[PDB]
RNA sequence: GCGCUGCUGCAGUUGAAACGCCCGUAGUUGGCCCCCCGCCGCCACGAGGAAACGGGAGCGCUCCAGGCAGGCCCGUUGGACCCGCCGCGUGGGACCGCGCAGCGGGCGCGGCGCGCCGCGGCAGCCCCGAGGAGAGCGGGCGGGGGCACCGGUACCGGCCGGGGACGGGUGAAACAGGAUGAUCCCGCCGAGACCGCCGGCCGCGCAGGCGCCUGCCAAGACCGCCUCUGUCAAUCAAGGGCGAAGGCCGGGGGCUAGAAGGCGAUCAGACACCACCGUAUUCCCGGCCGUAAACGGUGCCGCCCCGCGGCCGGCGCGCGCGUCCCGCCGGCCGCCCAGGGAAACCGGGAGGCUCCGGGCUCUGGGGGGAGUAUGGCCGCAAGGCUGAAACUUGAAGGCAUUG
């Protein structure tokens, strides 16, 4: 059965971008998907997207512009301490200069840079670069 | 040339009703004159105010009529 | 996936590893206990025994030689082993019914080289190292 | 390794098939793996068909035929040149 | 067809996006309620009731006219069956299988099917015992199923 | 070292390794939705609680391993601070999971309850209906299952008649048959098996497996739908059921073939391959056993994914109305661009993975010894499930290249 909606969305996005497509459709919508996409948009990877209402299982449309090279999720939400972020950054990211790691906190969904700025920790959602 | 947000209405008619951008029925209501509304995919028997018998022939898909009705 | 990955699955993973780490030959040989009870030296660097027979053993098929060895009986176990004195012309220094110290070869408990079924080495006889007797550093005029 | 994608038989959407006997050695073979040919031949060999027709009294008589189906096993087909051992690239050709 | 089989078709129904009644609707929310009343008095299951309403009276969806579903209306009117309909039908099918089997007991596929049906019955009955739709004492027994069928029908 | 114990982070078509299949409890995992209340986890901070060790600020034991010293005109000279917590407090409240039992005012005492009162104050009190599941109606589809019934040649045996010398069998022969009339032709009778050509990159079934006529009984997937319910779900130790052929117990039946056995050839030998005879068995009922190269040598659920084509079932569109062509769902197949791989090859994944995290279950860790010994459980038995060690060994294996 379906479980991780975000994983399916990200796999579809990467698949489409691989063959240089321009638009994608991901079937189930969710708040977490929306925040993930908003962060991606603010960082400049996926431009604009739209949410289509149908009362059940809202669909989404996203517009691509290359740029993105990889995206993923970490299924079991591990609890990163505030001072334990560097190890995950080194393990997961190609370099310590341009990748982004997403965390969910009591202060909301933000990036690892922002969490380091506020010296707080939380749970990990995913990554993109 | 093509945008996924505003599909051509016709290419949408050729797709499955659940895979469409918005799920919707394939069925409709219609009038009959032997002067009442009848379901397109009727399965149970139907009768007129006057007709003493049936005016429906259930099938796999769309119902058939007795042709006397127009 | 193939492996369980849920957030509340530590017990199953621990049990799986506990069961499956017994399939390694080395881990079994170390942590099972049969080898310790079967090893005549009971996990010791070397042992002290009495030589009772001086014998020569042929080599394997691709080689051709007769290696010089002695039969020993360990004081603290009373069991029997075969120990081999490698250095040239060092058999003549070993005499029947003599006190010896016997150690192991490089490999833990496997045969070494073309010598069949031999796992021990002679290093001291009558209290003097064989390596020292071979170099003439000392003499065995006490025996 | 694997030599043929069909595993030497034509078996789809099933578990078991009925068996047949080779007509030469009477070996039991699955129906999907046996080599089948259909033949149509005259009862009288064509050398003497004209002689028979001349001797025939009836008018407009037609020589009857024989309709038979021959089924052979793999070993017997090869030994009797019914099929041939082919090259690696020619094994995929399916036309007669 | 997934729970107890290997198939996976997708034959379903797709209701309209808009919840409003038809422009040619000529029924107040009550008039249907009486029609439901008299139909139920004739021992008609709700699924057949919806079929009859849709075909004969041109009502695509009851909820769009009355704001409520059929079984809720029946419960408010005190006419809903004590035993839910899906479970009752499963028990009917089980009884039929058992009868055909006691006529002749060399058929193994029938036993296979009976096993599947009883498993489904147990699962659904457990769910209904939870959610307080059935008494805690309710239990399904093979040898007394026909009795419950008769009384609870 | 060893990513050869793998949480990070192995492998499971062919090298070692996916239970024969289904149901199923514990266990693990579970779509989307409410802006703030309470509780659990979570993050941060803090209190409290021995040092030594470790980290670490300052100081020239001549350096150093060390030690806490030491300088004169010293922070009050100094020995600062951190580090053994599944508990306690404050805050946050995104994420993860649980909240069935009206409210507000007056009597009514300072507050809270048990109660009595206007309903006269409230919008009084149901997200939606998952290309999740289950139930329902209609339609056809199919070697799917069970029971009774029934036709047809053919093998075998017997009989009436005809005719008169060989016949069978093999690479070639020889054992068995024949003037008591064989082989051959025709007709009748008996019994028991079996279901042909059609018959298939057709189809059905959970798998094992499924093919005469007629009739009966129950069942099932798929499609179509503005029918119903409302998370009822996925996968699974234990447990339960089914399970080719051979085999076993007790009853029936007896025609073909045919383990064992016998006999003729061949060979140096032939107790085997070839020829002939032939018991158990092969068939039915009731019941055990529970194994197969039980193979797609590829576990189940779920998502995305180049292009071309064939076949089966159902539905819809179009016209010049053909069982035409244009589509949708489901199933069975072929070739193949990317990509992957040790390669053979896969590509309806063996892809989307060292750029290495969707969920659940099982198995494997060099080759032998050995699926052996010893225990336990099951079984009438044959045997099945579970399952070592000592000892020995340096390669054993896979895909491919040239001869
Ligand atoms: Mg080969
Ligand atoms: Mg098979
Ligand atoms: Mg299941
Ligand atoms: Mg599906
Ligand atoms: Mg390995
Ligand atoms: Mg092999
Ligand atoms: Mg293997
Ligand atoms: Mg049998
Ligand atoms: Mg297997
Ligand atoms: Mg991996
Ligand atoms: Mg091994
Ligand atoms: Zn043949």
């Amino acid at each position: 059965v379906r479980i991780n909606v975000l994983r399916d969305a990200l796999k579809s996005i990467c698949n489409a971008q691989r063959i240089g497509k321009k638009q994608v459709i991901v079937r189930p919508s969710s708040k977490v998907i929306i925040e993930f996409l908003q962060l991606m948009q603010k960082n400049g990877y996926i431009s604009d997207f739209a949410v289509v209402d149908n009362h059940r299982s809202n669909r989404i449309v996203v517009n691509l512009i290359g740029r993105l090279n990889k995206a993923g999720v970490i299924s079991p939400r591990f609890d990163i301490p505030a001072n334990d972020i560097e190890k995950w950054v080194v393990n997961l990211l190609p370099s310590r200069l341009f990748g982004h790691i997403i965390l969910t906190t009591s202060q909301g969904i933000m990036d690892h840079i922002e969490a380091q700025h506020r010296q707080i920790g939380g749970k990990v959602i995913g990554y993109f670069y | 040339n093509v945008d996924l947000l505003y599909p051509d209405p016709v290419e949408e008619q050729r797709k499955h009703k659940l895979k469409r951008l918005v799920q919707g029925p394939n069925s409709y209501f219609l009038e009959i004159k032997c002067i009442v509304v009848v379901y397109s995919h009727a399965n149970t028997p139907v009768f007129c105010p006057g007709c003493t018998s049936q005016i429906s022939i259930p099938t796999g898909g769309k119902c058939a009529f007795t042709s006397q009705v127009e | 996936m193939s492996k369980t990955s849920g957030l509340y699955t530590a017990r199953k993973l621990r049990t799986v590893r506990r069961v499956n780490r017994w399939a390694d030959k080395k881990y079994r040989k170390a942590h099972l206990g049969t080898w310790l009870k079967a090893n005549p030296l009971e996990g010791a660097c070397m042992a002290r025994g009495i030589v009772t027979q001086k014998i020569g053993i042929s080599a394997k098929q691709p080689n051709s030689a007769v290696r010089k060895a002695v039969r020993v009986q360990l004081t603290k176990n009373s069991k029997k082993i075969t120990a081999f004195v490698p250095r040239d012309g060092s058999i003549t220094y070993i005499d029947n019914n003599d006190e010896v110290l016997v150690a192991g070869f490089g490999r833990a408990g496997r045969a070494v080289g073309d010598i069949p079924g031999c796992r021990f080495k002679v290093i001291k006889v009558a209290g003097i190292g064989l390596l020292a007797l071979f170099l003439r550093k000392r003499e065995k005029r006490a025996r | 390794p694997v030599k043929r994608r069909n595993n030497g038989r034509s078996k789809y959407n099933c578990g078991h098939t009925n068996i047949v006997r080779c007509q030469n050695c009477h070996r039991c073979v699955p129906k999907d793996k046996v080599i089948k040919r259909f033949t149509i031949r005259n009862i009288v060999d064509n050398t003497i068909a004209d002689d028979v027709l001349n001797a025939c009294v009836i008018q407009g008589f037609a020589i009857p035929k024989l309709y038979n189906k021959v089924q052979y096993c793999v070993s017997c087909s090869i030994h009797n040149h019914i099929v041939r051992v082919r090259s690696r690239e020619d094994r995929k050709i399916r036309t007669p | 067809g997934r729970m107890h089989s290997k198939g996976k078709g997708i034959s379903r129904s797709a209701i309209p996006y808009t919840r409003a009644p038809a422009p040619w609707n000529k029924y107040t929310p009550e008039d249907v309620c009486e029609q439901i009343c008299k139909l139920a008095k004739k021992g008609t299951p709700p699924s057949r009731i919806g079929l009859i309403l849709r075909d004969q009276f041109a009502i695509g969806q009851v909820k769009n006219v009355t704001g409520s579903k059929i079984v809720r209306i029946l419960k408010a009117k005190g006419l809903a069956p004590e035993i839910p309909e899906d479970l009752y039908c499963m028990i009917k099918k089980a009884v039929a299988i058992r009868k055909h089997l006691e006529r002749s007991r060399r058929d193994k596929d029938s036993k296979f099917r009976l096993i599947l049906v009883e498993s489904r019955i147990h699962r659904l009955a457990r769910y209904y015992r939870q959610a307080r739709r059935l008494p805690p004492t309710f239990r399904y027994k093979s040898d007394q199923a026909a009795a419950l069928l008769a009384t609870y029908a």
